[PDB]
């Protein structure tokens, strides 16, 4: 499901802050990395890509296509398609203690400055 | 004959836009008599300082340039545009590379006539509202500023997809589009990168002015988005003073005079 930023924003609140992040450039990175859609799947090629936070099944999710994937998440990457956010969630947050931000490739060029647009004011 | 007037007497604002009725190139010819061949319209009545080169990246939508031209070509019309067609027609079955076939637009529609103004359209983007006038301003203009598609809002404020326009000049002050970025996405923000570091800022209608239709449509094969995008629009400041206008390079396999266009099919080679 595509998603807007504010359901996103809502939805992803546990992260806010985490290894430093803020929710700003959180919903920033997150609209540059899937334009919000829950289901989204993408390659480079050799690897794919899911979810609102697109995670890859070459090392953090398993797939069906790369079984032998390390899969440092523990999930596989189907669990990464629905509009259930929390696994999503928890293995963006190993990403982050593990890799880092830089994972998320849109961050440095998109997600530097104006950060102030990606507000949620809705209660 | 004298100047037209700063605003069209003959707009009508708002507009219904579906594709629901199919479209019949021949009728939307009939409908639009005064188009001239090659997509060609220049207004009787005044003189427009506004000539026009409409720019549209294109393969294998012909489906939808036919509501494009159905709807576009009475508003442009109405806008009281100097203006000019132009499709060009990726050949081959390598990936997708809009921005590039973009700059081969520019330079081919160049050839036709004394252009000053370049609107670049997605074409399947069509604008609801005739008071978005499709011509140049005196900084980058961004057309779709709201489309259905992103909630009839603009996605982020350094957004520059979907239809825009620059006049010659700051067309020619960025060096023109990258010709470098091969499948989805990023091009654009290469091109916003581009006319900022060059002290443009951009001008856009407000969001009631500036709603547009979307097509909506299976995504096509060949333009998958682009791994290297978001690393690639990080360095365009110094990417852009060697990929543009004076490295572009192409070959033109066809060019199409119909009534209602002109349809330029290039060989841009592929991915280096
Ligand atoms: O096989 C193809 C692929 C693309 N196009 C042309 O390229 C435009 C954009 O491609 P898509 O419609 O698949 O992509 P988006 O709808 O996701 O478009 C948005 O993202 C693009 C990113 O590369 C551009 O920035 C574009 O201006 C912006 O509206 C199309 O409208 C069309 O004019 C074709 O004609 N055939
Ligand atoms: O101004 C125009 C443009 C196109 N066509 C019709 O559209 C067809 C196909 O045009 P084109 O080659 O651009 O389409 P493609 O074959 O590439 O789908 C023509 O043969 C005509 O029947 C027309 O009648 N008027
Ligand atoms: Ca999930
Ligand atoms: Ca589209």
């Amino acid at each position: 499901t595509e998603l807007t930023k504010c359901k996103v924003s809502h939805a992803i609140k546990d992260i806010d802050g985490y290894q430093g992040i803020s929710l700003l450039e959180w919903a920033c990175v997150l609209f540059h990395t899937s334009g919000y859609d829950t289901q989204a799947v993408v390659n480079d090629n050799g690897s794919t890509e899911y979810g609102l936070f697109q995670i890859s099944d070459r090392f953090w999710c398993k797939s069906s296509e790369f079984p032998e994937s390390e899969n440092i998440c523990g999930i596989s990457c189907d669990k990464l398609l629905d509009d259930e956010l929390d696994d999503d969630i928890a293995c963006a947050k190993k990403i982050l203690a593990i890799k880092g931000i830089d994972y998320w490739k849109a961050y440095k060029p998109m997600c530097s400055e104006k950060l102030e647009q990606w507000r949620c004011e809705k209660p | 004959l004298t100047a037209c007037p700063e605003e069209s007497p003959l707009l009508v604002g708002p507009m219904l836009i579906e594709f629901n009725i199919p479209v019949d190139l021949k009728l939307v010819e009939q409908q639009n008599p005064k188009v001239k061949l090659g997509g060609r319209y220049t207004p009787m009545d005044c003189i427009s300082p506004h000539k026009v080169a409409i720019i549209i990246p294109f393969r294998n939508r012909q489906e939808h340039l036919k509501y494009w031209l159905y709807y576009l070509h009475p508003i442009l019309q109405r806008q009281q545009l100097d203006y000019g067609i132009y499709v060009i027609n990726q050949a081959g079955e390598s990936m997708f590379n809009r921005a590039k076939l973009l700059n081969v637009g520019f330079k081919e529609a160049l050839k036709d006539y004394d252009y000053n103004c370049f609107v670049f359209s997605d074409v399947d983007l069509i604008p609801m509202n005739d008071h978005n006038t499709y011509r140049c301003f005196s900084q980058p203009r961004h057309i779709s500023v709201a489309m259905d598609k992103f909630g009839f809002s603009l996605p982020y404020v350094q957004y520059f997809g979907g239809v825009s326009a620059l006049s010659k000049q700051q067309f020619l002050s960025i060096n023109g589009f990258p010709n470098n970025y091969w499948g989805w996405g990023g091009e654009d923000d290469d091109i916003y990168n581009r006319l900022a570091f060059r002290g443009m800022s951009v001008s856009r209608p407000n969001a009631v002015i500036g709603k547009t239709r979307h097509i909506r449509h299976s995504r096509d094969k060949k333009n998958e988005p682009n791994p290297q995008r978001f690393d690639r629009i990080a360095h365009t400041k110094e990417t852009m003073l060697s990929d543009g206008l004076n490295s572009l390079t192409y070959m033109v396999l066809e060019v199409q005079r119909y009534p209602l266009y002109t349809k330029i099919t290039v060989d841009i080679g592929t991915p280096s």
